[PDB]
């Protein structure tokens, strides 16, 4: 009944921490 | 009848205070919400095993927070909201950056609950 | 968790009522069927989780537990004698999804085989599954045990030795199969791991014992299983 | 190439707390 | 012979400058190191697929950092060291708190390399 | 990655030399076995990864590439000389690994397997040979255990691709005509089995990292040739 976590929108960019070097 | 709501809220507060003594009052309630977490390594949203009733509460220290009484396991969710910029209403979801820099997504099964709870949070942090 | 280790039965009924029943939308509260759904969920929650933290709480049938819950909550008292009549008729007579499985014990009947899925929230449980159309109970048990544990129990399953349990809206039946060798090599064809667990190490099996592990639909069967093992030992 | 299981605990103030406390 | 080491360091610097132009000089080199990461959700150590030669380098901005030329895949590791208090030496491991507050673990195949590199970082 | 898309061949030899050989410890720098191991690793790194990126770089035999790398860095001569490592490269018995390349009826797709790890890339089903096992039997065994498909009725002992790579003697038997309707399952370790279009694989077509591959690119040049033969035989 709840939507799949794929349809959740993207969080604000500064909230995501980048994980490593490219 | 009005008395039913007073007794309901009384029992609700008795339960929340049983799990969390610092809770003082219940600001609002959402019937059914699902909790998602954003994983930094995966760079995607994930569904947590936490589901159930959403309680917008204030504690003794006047802090605003929410308790979610998990219907799937004894592990409830108790998170505080400290800054208006850490809670955003995007689409039909409420995304919250917790105190520990975690990113949580709240999905209310009732769309109207989302709007009412979000606006009362805005009014709560000013 | 430890949130219920020092809770009284009345506090537990309060917690379950707020967790599962009180805050439903009015449309869910008026429906008998929705209300049964919530009471079944609260009952399973009580048996599987809360009883594990405190064995001083007694195991209750769905009907007895539902009755005690109805008495405890004054809001629920809005239900009439005629409506609690019809509601108890629904709960007692509701058709539930049939699931079949097995409890596989070693030669000494001191250990049992449990399976765990991939998720961190996935707990240990008996191999079992929902029955297919036109499938017999015994065939469903054999099929699920083969699919989850890779062990063929069709030559050792006994159709007259099983534990019936009505829990979480499901009619669960677990056939007891002792004498399984510990040397048995298990493999699946979606199961994170298959392992032997000691029965006394499982929660509530021993009389007074503390060990953190997650289980799903295992604690309710431990008392009947314990009784069964005591009888079989008494025969031998 | 030792397995990451034998590795000791990182320092506390540098270590971040995991989601729900 | 001495000339061999000058040729070695020269070629090393040409490669490092090919991947990262801002690099200026190589302070020191460790032969074989393994890289682990601590995951906040798992609360545990994990082994990364980055392995190979460890280069303690100085760049244009006088910053001290290290490049690890991965022998397993083309993705290399280039991390900066900003504070001596952000690097701890464990009995046999080196833990580093990066710019993004990540927790990295370095295991040197030569223990003498471990001690020497830690003290030269100080 | 893209770090090698604009590199010259000499720059590639520079990167491989710094990456695998120059900074070896003095203890094991003298050993022939370790040094040959490092050169083989650099060879596999070049073929499997660097060639995937944009380049005029050609696929090279182990010894030809070893010769060019040897010429590039003078230290290797000084290092290698004063010890018959050449006879070693030429005559080293390497571990035999056997597998199959399974093609559809139209010879446009191939079967690949991927393990559970995120670093695990797509690759042909293959494995290390057991003792006293024949080559063809080893290929059939590995393909059955990894893909659940029994190919003993269609493998051709005279149709195979040999490759000396990463210290391994690899032999992949070419098996066309496999039906796309084939249902696969893993008797193991194997996360997934899937059909890939050959043109989608890196370097197959004349021009041009969404997916990760392991020991797939080196075989694409002979495989293409082989397919070009059979079609021309049947057309």
């Amino acid at each position: 009944e709840p939507p799949s976590p794929s349809v959740l929108p993207k969080p604000p960019s500064h909230w995501v921490p980048v994980s490593f070097n490219p | 009848m009005e008395d039913e709501n007073i007794l309901r809220n009384a029992v609700n507060l008795q339960v929340l205070k049983f799990h969390y003594p610092e809770i003082e009052s219940i600001i609002d309630i959402a019937s059914h919400v699902a909790v998602y977490q954003f994983d930094v390594g995966s760079q995607k949203w994930l569904k947590t095993s936490i589901e159930g009733t959403f309680f917008l509460v204030k504690d003794q220290r006047a802090r605003v927070g929410y308790v979610i009484l998990n219907r799937n396991s004894p592990e409830n969710l108790y998170l505080f909201i400290n800054h208006p910029s850490n809670v955003h209403l995007v689409d039909r979801y409420l995304i919250h950056r917790t105190e520990n820099q975690h990113v949580v997504g709240l999905w209310m099964f009732d769309p109207n609950d989302m709007s009412r709870i979000f606006n009362i949070v805005k009014e709560s942090l000013l | 968790s430890m949130s219920f280790t020092n809770a009284t039965f009345s506090q537990v009924l309060d917690d379950l009522s707020a967790r599962f029943i009180l805050n439903l939308p009015a449309e869910e509260q008026s429906s008998v069927e929705r209300l049964c759904f919530q009471i079944e969920q609260a009952h399973w929650f009580y048996e599987d989780f809360i009883r594990a933290q405190n064995d001083q709480l007694p195991s209750l049938g769905l009907r007895v537990f539902s009755a005690k819950l109805f008495a405890h909550c004054p809001l629920l008292w809005k239900w009439s004698k005629v409506h609690e009549e019809a509601f108890d008729d629904f709960l007692r007579y509701k058709t539930r999804i049939p699931v079949r499985g097995a409890i596989m014990l070693d030669m000494s009947m001191q250990q049992c085989v449990l399976v765990k899925g991939w998720k961190a929230s996935s707990g240990w449980g008996f191999p079992k599954g929902k029955i297919d159309k036109d499938e017999s109970d015994v065939d469903c048990a054999i099929r699920e045990v083969y699919e989850e544990t890779g062990f063929d129990c069709s030559s050792r399953i006994n159709p007259n030795e099983f534990i019936d349990m009505t829990i979480r809206g499901q009619n669960v039946r677990l056939y007891i199969i002792p004498g399984i060798s510990l040397d048995t090599r298990f493999e699946s064809r979606e199961i994170s791991k298959i392992e032997w667990h000691n029965l006394m190490d499982l929660p509530t099996f021993k009389k007074n014992k503390p060990m953190k592990n997650k289980f799903y639909m295992v604690i309710p069967f431990l008392a009947p299983l314990k009784k069964w093992i005591k009888k079989r030992n008494i025969a031998n």
